[PDB]
């Protein structure tokens, strides 16, 4: 193969070495489940109740 | 001399920790643990005729290692063999190298067809 | 506005790669004018069909309630008629083909995936290669077994 | 020195006893692998160092990974082999064995005819192999590598699969 | 029994008895230390709920791989199988009985040394070949016959790629190699060699980008595949030990062992080696694995000529500076 | 409050039966040191189904790390493997394909079902869908979903370890009981009864 390809070819493998290094120098994206609690929008499809009227009786 | 004794026992005393201490990994790996059966536990895990190729490229391993030998054994005296040496194995790599590229050209070392 | 990236001529794996990249700007752009321009209306058709109804209508017109009641229960009513309807999917073109007997269930559903001719597209092209080479190609195509089998 | 010297040399000769009397080809392999390590210790004995390397290095790292590797590509499940066991048979072994039997009685008596003032172990570094080696024997030097050529070209050319 | 020379034999054997603990130890822990670097290298954490900072995690493991059901196949051979691990351990361990850690340190100061390390690489092949082999498994068959072509390949010129430092230091020991770099370290003049023994001792590692198991998944096609319990955390450990003596060597032959200007020499080993534990992490983490006739090719048409001129020309310059 | 399980090779062929806790203190200790190291490093088979695989390789990467609780290393063989996770539907296809990979497990072994097509065939009430997992191998674990959000099968590899470390298994196979006894543990449902009843007021689903 070409030495110019060999050249480019280690040269960006350099580069990416380098550009995981800068990634290991970044901030962690992790959310840590269970010590912290999972945020969930207020219309998100889980677990499954049957609710009460303001009366207090069931609305079912 | 005594330090020389004390480094083959040492040396010998390392060859053979590290051998027990595999073998007791071995050991406690056997005897600890239970074991229960199952029908298709017997049978080798495939996921529920080979080529001359990799002959040839052992048997070029095996050729460029005695010749590695021979450059290993030059390698350890290059001083005390000066440029006459130097010349000798000058020819020694050219026949190694042209010997290599002739392997190249004729597709030899290619592995895809 | 949104431009539709193209090849040269050869179908490379690289090539499907970087094409599937210039998709993703391109959606991107599509989310910037969405977001910048998204109508103020309704989320619902005024179709006596809309299933379901607009819920507080339901939740305090009987009427409304009446529609969302059969809607919800038995099923709307789609007249006898046959209707097709082919996209972009994020893989290739979807197609659903729905024949309808009249009644609130489908009489035919008919859904066209495109991994299903990738799959069958691979003996063809993967011939006289490797099997790594074959690696990378069902890395490559952008297939799911769920739309092959379906 | 000279224990470990006994105690090798008793380690080769019985894998050597074990190979030549072997079923399974991987089996044999690996007892003539034993063998070659024990006659490397034999050679570490001896003081020549840069001999022993070369044994475990060349000799049980790249010959017997060729042996190995062939051995492996045959896929030997023992074919009419195991099943003749024509070696073990004994009208066909007696003949053989009694031949090197003889011979070799024949070449201990012409060993133990001779003077022997004994082995000192004075070690023989890899520098003085070396220094003699591009030094009185060079036309050897270029006519091994020329002879592992013509091993490289004959077996390229034998042991093509087209 | 008291006399000196009794106490120097005494000492000298506690001395190897706690090198090789140190190094079984550091292996282990670098096992736990490569999942711990590459969550930091993914932006995460990695293991750190088994006791404080995952500290625990190897412990954990160990109790589980030990505990584990240790099973053989009925169709397998029963001592080539029980012995691949053994070799896959046992060779890179005694590749390392000769790095010395520090001056006065070392288990074996072999007339050999990096020969003797070329012994025990070229035994380690046949962990390889045997996992394959006795498994009775086709897939692993095929897929430990790559595996081992490609260490071929590579352990071609690993020797050729020392013998630069050799010719330069004029002998085979480890302490006159390290000597040698007490003015200039190795990878300044052995640059090429440097490089091509990279390449040659990630390779014969089996490490990223040349590890055949990881390389090909779908096919189900890699020689560890039959191994659990023991045997294939032996596998683990013997990889993790060779990274270990690779990156040691790679320290006394290049980058001149422990010699330093202010910090006592074990430290400096220590940092320099683990350096290139980190690197063997980001090599793991950063490169994509290229193909297998890329890989050889790699091998044979560009490395060996390399090695080759790498020595030729460090032989020229060492008897052009030799008046 | 526990049950006894031995196997001897229809699906599952294992017998099941309900016995008192037999737990010398050095035993007892020894025990919880295996249930410890068992359950702080599970090895999961990497088993692609369908779309709860892809939620549990989400699990796995980094903006969860699941290589927390020490259940990263992910295996391709079943041999090296603690833990199957059916994370996908029972095809008929595909069942015996299940039935072959968890036999080829060895012990200890358990077995998560994630999602609705795992426990129960899910939507999939068709001609072609196994009408759950538990059909043909036992399973330890159930997460229901489609798909169960990828904490959701960290709370039950939570729930899989307190499930191991307070099982008792034989340490040898050559002394003492080599029965399998299990912990027979408070559903989640009833622990949960007291804190899920008491919700009065949620968020109205008009906000972000
Ligand atoms: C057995 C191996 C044999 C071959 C190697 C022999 C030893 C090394 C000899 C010198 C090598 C020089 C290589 C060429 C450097 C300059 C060109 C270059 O960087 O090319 C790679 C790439 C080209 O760009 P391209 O891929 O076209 O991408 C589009 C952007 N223009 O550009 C890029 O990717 C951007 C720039 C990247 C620069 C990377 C660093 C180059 C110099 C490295 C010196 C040594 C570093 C050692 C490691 C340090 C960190 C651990
Ligand atoms: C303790 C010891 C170890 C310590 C750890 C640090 C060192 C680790 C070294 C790892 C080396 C990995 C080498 C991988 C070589 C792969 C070569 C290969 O096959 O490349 C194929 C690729 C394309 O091949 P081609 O034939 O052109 O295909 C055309 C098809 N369209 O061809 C190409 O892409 C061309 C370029 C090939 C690669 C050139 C060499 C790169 C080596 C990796 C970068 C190292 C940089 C220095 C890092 C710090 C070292 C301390
Ligand atoms: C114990 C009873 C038998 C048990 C089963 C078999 C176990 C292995 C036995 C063979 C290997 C160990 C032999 C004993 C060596 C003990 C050390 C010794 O004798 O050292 C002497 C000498 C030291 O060097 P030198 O300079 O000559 O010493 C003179 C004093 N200044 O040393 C030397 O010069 C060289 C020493 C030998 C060479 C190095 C070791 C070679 C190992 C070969 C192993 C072969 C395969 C064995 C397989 C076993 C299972 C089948
Ligand atoms: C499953 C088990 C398989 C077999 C495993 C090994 C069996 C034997 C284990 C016990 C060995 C006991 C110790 C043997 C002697 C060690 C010391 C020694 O060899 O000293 C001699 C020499 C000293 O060198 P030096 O001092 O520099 O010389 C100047 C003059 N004194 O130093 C030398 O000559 C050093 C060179 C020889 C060192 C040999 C080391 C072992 C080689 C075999 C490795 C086997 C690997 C595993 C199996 C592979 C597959 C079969
Ligand atoms: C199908 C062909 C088989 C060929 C088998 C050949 C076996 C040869 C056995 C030779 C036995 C010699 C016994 C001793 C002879 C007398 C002493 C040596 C000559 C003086
Ligand atoms: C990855 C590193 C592996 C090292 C294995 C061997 C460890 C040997 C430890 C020796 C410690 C004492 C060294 C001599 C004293 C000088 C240093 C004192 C401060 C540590
Ligand atoms: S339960 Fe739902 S998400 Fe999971 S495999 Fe079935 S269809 Fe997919």
């Amino acid at each position: 193969m070409t030495l110019k390809e060999l050249l480019v070819g280690f040269g960006t493998q350099v580069r990416s070495i380098w550009m995981i290094g800068l990634h290991a120098f970044a901030k962690r994206e992790t959310r840590m489940y269970p010590e912290e609690p999972v945020y969930l929008p207020p219309r998100y499809r889980g677990r499954i109740v049957l609710t009460r009227d303001p009366d207090g009786e069931e609305r079912c | 001399s005594t330090e020389v004794i004390a480094h083959h026992w040492a040396f010998a005393i390392f060859l053979i920790v590290a051998i027990g201490l595999c073998c007791l990994m071995l050991v406690g790996g056997w005897f600890l643990g239970g074991r229960a059966r199952a029908r298709s536990k017997n049978v080798p895990f495939e996921s529920g005729r080979l080529s001359a190729k990799f002959y040839l490229v052992a048997m070029f391993f095996v050729i460029f290692d005695v010749e590695a030998l021979y450059l290993f054994a030059w390698s350890t005296s290059i001083r005390e063999s000066g440029w006459v040496g130097f010349v000798e194995a000058a020819i020694f790599i050219f026949v190694l190298l042209a010997g290599l590229v002739y392997l190249v050209r004729i597709g030899a070392l290619d592995w895809t067809p | 506005d949104f431009e539709i990236p193209v090849g040269g001529g050869v179908s490379d794996c690289y090539t499907r790669v970087m094409l599937k990249v210039e998709e993703l700007r391109q959606s991107l752009r599509i989310l910037e004018q969405c977001l910048n321009n998204m109508p103020e209306g309704p989320f619902k058709a005024d179709h006596p069909l809309t299933t379901p109804p607009p819920k507080e209508r339901t939740l305090q017109h009987i009427e409304t309630l009446i529609t969302h009641f059969l809607q919800v229960s038995w099923g709307p009513v789609m007249p006898a008629n046959e209707s097709f309807q082919m996209i972009e999917a994020t893989k290739g073109i979807n197609s659903y083909y729905l024949t309808s007997d009249g009644s609130t269930m489908s009489y035919r559903t008919r859904i066209r995936t495109p991994s299903y001719a990738h799959l069958q597209q691979i003996p063809a092209a993967i011939r006289g290669s490797l099997v790594s080479d074959l690696i990378v190609y069902l890395g490559s195509i952008d297939f799911v077994m769920s739309d092959v089998d379906r | 020195m000279e224990f470990a010297f006994y105690i090798c040399g008793l380690i080769a000769i019985l894998a050597t006893l074990r190979v030549i009397t072997h079923t399974n080809p991987v089996h044999a392999l690996l007892y003539l692998i034993i063998s070659l390590l024990a006659i490397s210790g034999v050679f570490f004995s001896l003081g020549a160092y840069f001999a022993g390397a070369l044994e475990i290095i060349v000799y049980a790292g790249a010959i017997m990974v060729l042996f190995v590797f062939v051995v492996m590509m045959l896929n030997l499940g023992g074919s009419e082999i195991e099943q003749e066991r024509q070696w073990l048979k004994p009208q066909v072994w007696i003949g053989p064995a009694i031949l090197s039997a003889i011979m070799l009685v024949v070449i201990v008596y012409a060993i133990l005819g001779v003077n022997d003032q004994g082995i000192d172990g004075t070690p023989i570094s890899a520098k003085a192999v070396g220094i003699t080696l591009f030094g009185p024997y060079v036309l050897a030097v270029e006519l091994a590598s020329m002879l592992l050529l013509a091993g490289l070209v004959v077996a390229f050319h034998v042991g093509r699969e087209e | 029994w008291i006399s000196p020379e009794l106490i120097e034999i005494l000492l000298t054997i506690l001395k190897a008895v706690v090198i090789l603990l140190v190094v079984v130890t550091c292996g282990a822990f670098m096992s736990f230390g490569e999942r711990r670097l590459l969550g930091l290298f993914q932006n995460r954490y990695g293991p750190n709920r088994v006791g404080w900072g995952g500290s625990l995690q190897l412990v954990a493991d160990m109790i589980k791989m030990f505990f584990k059901e240790d099973w053989i196949p009925k169709f397998s051979d029963r001592v080539i199988f029980t012995l691949a691990p053994m070799i896959a351990f046992t060779s890179l361990l005694l590749a390392f009985a000769i790095v010395p850690v520090s001056p006065g340190w070392v288990v074996a100061d072999l007339n050999i040394g990096i020969l003797f390390f070329l012994m025990m690489a070229g035994l380690a092949v046949y962990a390889v070949l045997f996992a394959g082999w006795s498994s009775n498994n086709k897939y692993s068959l095929l897929g430990a016959m790559r595996a081992s072509a490609q260490t071929l390949s590579y352990e071609v010129f690993l020797g050729l790629s020392l013998m630069g430092v050799v010719a330069q230091a004029g002998s085979f020991n480890m302490t006159d190699i390290v000597n040698s770099q007490a003015h200039v370290w190795n990878v300044i003049p052995q640059f090429f060699g440097f490089i091509t023994f990279a390449i040659a001792g990630v390779a014969v590692c089996h490490r990223h980008p040349f590890d055949q198991p990881e390389a090909e998944q779908e096919l189900a096609d890699g020689y560890h595949i039959e191994y659990s319990g023991m045997k294939f955390g032996l596998f683990f450990v013997g990889e993790y030990i060779g990274i270990v003596t690779i990156s040691a060597l790679m320290v006394t032959l290049f980058f001149g062992g422990w010699q330093g200007p202010l910090l006592p020499p074990f430290i400096w080993f220590a940092l320099k080696t683990a350096f290139f534990m980190m690197m063997f992490i980001l090599i793991r983490a950063s490169l994509p694995r290229p193909r297998y006739d890329q890989v050889m090719s790699f091998g044979w048409k560009i490395c060996l000529p390399l090695t080759l001129i790498n020595l030729l020309v460090t032989a020229a310059v060492i008897l052009w500076q030799a008046q | 409050d526990y049950t006894l399980t031995r196997i001897d090779p229809r699906y599952p062929l294992q017998k099941q039966e309900i016995v008192t806790d037999p737990l010398n203190v050095f035993m007892g200790k020894l025990n919880d040191m295996v249930n410890w190291g068992r359950k702080n490093s599970i090895w999961p088979y990497n088993f692609g189904l369908s779309c709860c695989y892809v939620e549990m390789v989400t699990s796995f990467t980094a903006v969860h790390d699941v290589a927390r609780f020490g259940a990263e290393v992910l295996r391709a063989s079943p041999r090296q493997a603690d833990l199957m996770v059916v994370a996908g539907t029972c095809f008929t296809k595909m069942a015996p394909v299940i039935q072959r990979l968890y036999d080829q497990m060895l012990e200890p072994k358990w077995v998560i079902s994630m999602g609705a097509c795992a426990n129960s065939g899910g939507m999939y009430d068709i001609y072609s869908v196994v009408q759950g997992v538990d059909k043909f191998i036992p399973v330890d674990v159930y997460i229901p979903g489609c798909p169960p959000r990828p904490e959701a099968y960290m709370q039950a590899l939570m729930l899989l370890q307190e499930s191991i470390g307070k099982e008792r298994r034989p340490l040898s196979w050559v002394v003492g009981d080599q029965g399998v006894y299990r912990a027979n543990m408070q559903s989640e449902r009833e622990r949960k009864r007291g804190e899920r009843i008491a919700v009065t007021n949620l968020r109205t689903p008009d906000e972000i």
